């Protein structure tokens, strides 16, 4: 029966398709390691996928993925038990040193940029024509941590020109330096910005910018992790 | 074993209950308090749904169902046989669903992201609740909820749309649907474009958002967003279970009658109710 | 409280973005709309430009002209009467021909032949408007996916209105215009062939339906979740992943024991949704031409 075969061709479709997606979404982070970074015996019954390149634009070069695989950068943790499964705990910061729920990846030290070339995220101070259209305004408030302490006041908001978005919010502290506050851990309110993962004196912690224009991916990823790291390594507080 | 860059995340703590009596991995999975509690509630309703199966007397996945307790039980506990199973499976059922939301919580906990995920599932479980528990109490009976059987769940879905003339005119079935389908609009048109952009036309470079965004201007005139599009796909898959769970929350509850009749709010309406002409004149 | 990124805080609003130019014809993009604060609290609030190039055109000329139709024929069931034509807009309908017309395009007007003059202005407007999708795609240099996915959903449609009926001998077999009216030619659809809930494919397309559901309150959720780690930036996640992308895959993979990648993620989306209209569109085409009862043949098979 043609009804018959059609299905049947379909299951077998649909099992070659799994496979395949499977495969796809081991284009990172494979082959799975032991606990002590070697590789592991058991990798699955799915196979390690082909390579495949992405050539980047504005000569950021090229990417092939998998590949060699490396974490390049330092990890504070320490195994907990012989045998695998337990946690690895911190054996300094976590918060300064990036593990848990405080980790960053070791992302490209350069700012992300648009379509023509230009960097993607800048603060408005900088950028013609941005400005709050709706909403309370952050700027001039002052931040306060979950200890309910002023940490210091909102001087600017950092932008995602291309999506007109605001995602960071430049944070003056006490020394007269400023950090960057992502703004999806923030809460905007009339009189102030509430930061319910960090104490007012864990914003100086948060990892600084070379260059007072501009952000680079590398260290999005660090202020990022370390904010969110708060939630964990700040509450006691 | 573990992914390449696990490792600086598995870390202690993150629970909500137990300490660290719980906090290990099994494998990839993460156990934690509520993951021993799913195992539990999960092999306990799994070996009764099996002892269901020897009285049936099958073993035949497409044979066996296990059905709620007759009409006349209304409210009442019944017999292993005659629907018991059915219940106590059913609260092994939504306590795996709840323990498994509490775990993903913890996990979300512990890699410090936000919570939108168990969130979002407790729509799920809300519907399932909804024919389960809130319809068969509201409707005073559990014999009202739908069996538990691959193929004996469908009749039981025909069997109750069909007490009601046709479905298709329940109004707020009619939102759901439209919400599921949009939904798979969008999720298809989302996965596209992004594909669409990493993987540009042979001899290019890969695309940017920008990219993404001009061409869903260029096609339709408004690029929502990528910040956007996930968030609308959270709400049109949400809807359309809220929507799901409140055309049937209401069946055999607030509504009695043939679906199609709802809709003469708007056709005998007083004066172009008796104008001659049209479908209904 | 915490913050959840359903909705923004503050809106920014700066210069209009016109677009990537790549190799698209300027000619034919359109100025900028104006910004809809309303819609900036939920994503962008930019309006337009758009594209409207010769295909685009005769797409939207084809498809006015099918609502034109449809409409016409409205007011002609209303008698013109504007009360009785907002009283029953829902149960009008624009049938297909007849049987005893089979495939023939004779049909009177009045009794089918205007359907056919609506499905002729329906046909053109869809394959024209696909054909745009391919061409934005092309013009900008992207891949084809969004021209391939379409394809499968105007594949059901194909299957429903005008391949399945031809198989079946006559144009009555289609679906008629009207809200109320392809409802119940949907549930008698199913009578017909004895309940479509024993058509595998039918029983397939829910499966990715209720998956489509599924998996974009799993994606939606999850990419707002690491949304504080700029998880929404996925192509970039893609070329160099950051946390966001790390910590949504360990979140899986904690829970179910595996998990996506950010670009493999999209994989599946697109596949989850093109597998409803694609099996559905051969459980529709099978119905009647190779099975007449689903039940039955499900029983013996
Ligand atoms: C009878 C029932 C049988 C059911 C059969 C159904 C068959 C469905 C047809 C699928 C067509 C495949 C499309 C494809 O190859 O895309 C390239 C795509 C590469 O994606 P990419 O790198 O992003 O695009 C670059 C390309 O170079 C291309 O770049 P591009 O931009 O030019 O094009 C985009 C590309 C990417 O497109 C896609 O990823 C989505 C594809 C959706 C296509 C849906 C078409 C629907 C057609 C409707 C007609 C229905 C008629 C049915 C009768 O296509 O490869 C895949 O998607 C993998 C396909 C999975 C194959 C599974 C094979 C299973 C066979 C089982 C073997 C036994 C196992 C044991
Ligand atoms: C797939 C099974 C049936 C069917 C079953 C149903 C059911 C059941 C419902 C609809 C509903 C709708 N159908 Mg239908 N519908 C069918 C074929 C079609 C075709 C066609 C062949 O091209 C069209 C144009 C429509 C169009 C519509 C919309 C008016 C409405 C909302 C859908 C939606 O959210 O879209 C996505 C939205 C955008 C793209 C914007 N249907 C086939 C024949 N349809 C819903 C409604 O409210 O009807 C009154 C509804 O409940
Ligand atoms: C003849 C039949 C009637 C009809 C009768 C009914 C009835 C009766 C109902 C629906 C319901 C629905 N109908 Mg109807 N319906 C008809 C025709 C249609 C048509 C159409 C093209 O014709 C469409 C598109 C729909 C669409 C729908 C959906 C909106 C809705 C189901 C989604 C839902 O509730 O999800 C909710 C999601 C769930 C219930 C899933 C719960 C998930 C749980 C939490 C997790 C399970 C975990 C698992 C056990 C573990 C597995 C382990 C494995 C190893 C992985 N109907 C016809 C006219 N319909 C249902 C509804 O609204 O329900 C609320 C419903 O009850
Ligand atoms: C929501 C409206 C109705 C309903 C209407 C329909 C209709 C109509 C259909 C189904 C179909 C299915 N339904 Mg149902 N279904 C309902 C509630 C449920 C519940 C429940 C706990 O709430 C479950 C687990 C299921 C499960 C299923 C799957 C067996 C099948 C594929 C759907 C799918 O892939 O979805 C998306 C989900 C995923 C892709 C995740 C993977 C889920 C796997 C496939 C589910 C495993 C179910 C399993 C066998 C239960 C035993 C596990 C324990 C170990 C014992 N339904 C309610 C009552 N259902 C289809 C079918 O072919 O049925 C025969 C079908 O046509
Ligand atoms: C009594 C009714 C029968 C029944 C009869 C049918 C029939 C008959 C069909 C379905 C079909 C479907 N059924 Mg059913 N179905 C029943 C009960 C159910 C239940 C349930 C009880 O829970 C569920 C979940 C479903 C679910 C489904 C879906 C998986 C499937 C539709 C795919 C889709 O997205 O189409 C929506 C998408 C399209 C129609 C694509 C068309 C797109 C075109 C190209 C766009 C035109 C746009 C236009 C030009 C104008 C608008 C544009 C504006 C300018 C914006 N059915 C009962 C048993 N069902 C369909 C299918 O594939 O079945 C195998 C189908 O034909
Ligand atoms: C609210 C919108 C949608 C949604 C969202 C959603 N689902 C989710 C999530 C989210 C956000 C998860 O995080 C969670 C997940 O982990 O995904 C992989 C999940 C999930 N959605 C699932 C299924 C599912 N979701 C569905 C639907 C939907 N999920 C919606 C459309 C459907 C249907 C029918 O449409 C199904 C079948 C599970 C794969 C997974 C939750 C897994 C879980 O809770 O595991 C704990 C339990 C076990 C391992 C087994 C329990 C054994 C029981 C004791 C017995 C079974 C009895 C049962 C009631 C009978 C079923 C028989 C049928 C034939 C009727
Ligand atoms: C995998 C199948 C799903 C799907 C996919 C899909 N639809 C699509 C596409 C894709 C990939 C497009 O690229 C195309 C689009 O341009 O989106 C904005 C489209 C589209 N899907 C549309 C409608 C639509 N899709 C539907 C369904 C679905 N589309 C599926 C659930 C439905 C229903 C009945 O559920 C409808 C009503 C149109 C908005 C748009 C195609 C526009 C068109 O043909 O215009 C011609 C007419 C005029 C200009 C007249 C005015
Ligand atoms: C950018 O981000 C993201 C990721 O990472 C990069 C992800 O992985 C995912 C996760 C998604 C996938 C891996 C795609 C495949 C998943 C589905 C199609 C959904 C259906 C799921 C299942 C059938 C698996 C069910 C398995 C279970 C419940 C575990 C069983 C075992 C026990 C021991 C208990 C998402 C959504 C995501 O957005
Ligand atoms: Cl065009
Ligand atoms: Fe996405």
């Amino acid at each position: 029966d043609l009804a018959s075969l059609a299905i049947y061709s379909f299951w077998i479709f649909l099992a070659g398709l799994i496979y395949y997606l499977q495969t796809e979404n081991m284009r990172e982070g494979y082959p799975l390691e032991n606990e002590d970074g070697t590789p592991a015996a058991n990798q699955g019954p799915f196979p390690l996928p082909k390579p495949k390149t992405f050539i980047l634009p504005h000569g950021r070069g090229t990417l092939t993925v998998p590949g060699p695989e490396s974490e390049d950068r330092p990890i504070a943790l320490a195994r907990t038990a012989v045998s695998e499964g337990f946690p690895h705990a911190p054996t300094g910061d976590p918060m300064k040193d990036g593990v848990g729920p405080a980790s960053w990846v070791a992302r490209r030290d350069l700012p992300e940029l648009d379509g023509h070339g230009h960097n993607k995220i800048k603060p408005m101070k900088a950028a013609a024509g941005f400005h709050v259209s709706a909403g309370k305004n952050p700027i001039g408030l002052p931040v306060r941590g979950c200890d309910l302490e002023i940490a210091g006041k909102v001087v600017d908001i950092w932008v995602d020109i291309p999506e007109q978005m605001a995602r960071f919010l430049e944070v003056e502290l006490k020394d007269g330096s400023t950090r960057l506050l992502p703004m999806q851990m923030v809460k905007v309110q009339s009189n102030r910005v509430h930061v319910n993962a960090l104490s007012s004196d864990l914003f100086a912690g948060i990892p600084t910018i070379k260059s007072p224009t501009e952000v680079t991916l590398l260290e999005e990823d660090k202020i990022c992790g370390y904010v969110a790291g708060g939630l964990m390594y700040a509450a006691p507080k | 074993a573990l992914l390449s860059f696990e490792r600086k995340y598995r870390v202690p703590g993150g629970t909500l209950v137990g300490g660290n009596l719980f906090d290990f991995w099994v494998g990839p999975f993460y156990v934690g308090f509520f993951g021993v509690a799913t195992f539990f509630f999960a092999a306990l309703g799994i070996i009764l749904i099996a002892w269901s199966a020897v009285l049936q007397g099958t073993w035949n996945p497409q044979l066996i169902s296990v059905y709620p307790p007759a009409l006349e039980y209304g409210l009442g506990g019944a017999p292993l046989a005659k629907g018991g199973l059915w219940q106590i499976i059913t609260i092994c059922a939504t306590g795996a669903f709840v323990s498994w939301a509490l775990r993903e919580v913890e996990i979300c906990r512990k890699l410090g992201i936000g919570y939108h995920i168990p969130f979002a599932f407790a729509f799920a479980i809300l519907a399932y609740l909804t024919l389960v528990l809130f319809r068969p109490v509201m409707m005073g009976a559990w014999g009202y909820a739908f069996p538990y059987g691959i193929w004996t769940h469908l009749d039981w879905v025909s069997n109750t749309g069909y007490t009601y003339g046709n479905f298709h005119y329940n109004p707020a079935h009619m939102i759901a649907i439209s919400f599921f389908f949009t939904n798979a609009l969008a999720l298809a048109l989302h996965g596209a474009l992004v594909l669409s952009a990493a993987n540009p036309e042979k001899g290019k470079e890969m695309r940017t958002p920008d990219h993404e965004d001009t061409f869903f201007r260029d096609l339709v005139g408004y690029s929502i967003g990528t910040l956007g599009i996930h968030r609308l796909g959270l709400l049109l898959s949400l809807s359309a279970v809220f929507f799901s769970a409140l055309c049937m929350i209401i069946t055999g509850t607030i509504w009695f009658d043939q679906w199609v009749d709802w809709w003469q709010w708007w056709v005998k309406l007083p004066w172009w109710a008796n104008i001659p002409g049209g479908i209904n004149g | 409280a915490e913050y959840q990124n359903i909705f923004s805080q503050v809106q920014v609003r700066g210069p209009a973005d016109l677009g990537m130019t790549e190799d698209v014809n300027l000619a034919n993009r359109s100025g900028v709309g104006p910004f809809s604060t309303l819609l900036g609290w939920f994503g962008n609030a930019q309006l337009g430009p758009i594209y409207l190039g010769s295909l685009g055109v005769l797409s939207l000329f084809s498809g006015l002209m099918w609502f034109f139709t449809i409409g016409i024929w409205f007011w002609y069931q209303a008698g013109w009467n504007p009360a009785v034509f907002l009283r029953d807009l829902f149960f009008f309908s624009l049938e297909p021909p007849a049987p005893e017309y089979g495939l023939s395009f004779a049909a009177p007007l009045k009794e089918g032949g205007l359907w056919l003059i609506a499905s002729f202005f329906m046909f053109v407007a869809v394959w024209s408007w696909w054909g745009r999708t391919y061409l934005r795609a092309q013009a900008l240099g992207m891949g084809k996916h969004t021209a391939w996915a379409f394809l499968s959903a105007i594949w059901l449609w194909m299957v429903l209105g005008f391949i399945r009926p031809i198989l079946m001998g006559s144009w009555s077999e289609a679906v008629p215009y009207g809200i109320f009216s392809h409802l119940d030619w949907t549930n008698n659809f199913s009578l017909v062939h004895g309940n479509l809930f024993y058509n595998p494919f039918h029983g397939l397309s829910i499966a990715f339906l209720y998956g489509s559901a599924l998996l974009f309150a799993m994606h939606g959720a999850t990419i707002l979740a690491v949304s504080r780690f700029g998880g929404e930036r996925e192509l970039e996640q893609i070329a160099d992943r950051g946390t966001a992308a790390e910590r949504a895959a360990l979140f899986w993979r904690w829970t179910m024991g595996f998990n996506a990648t950010m670009e493999g993620i999209h994989r599946w989306a697109i596949w989850m949704a093109v597998l409803v209209t694609l099996t559905g569109g051969i459980g529709i085409l099978l119905s009647g031409t190779v099975v007449d009862n689903w039940y039955v043949w499900g029983q013996n098979h």
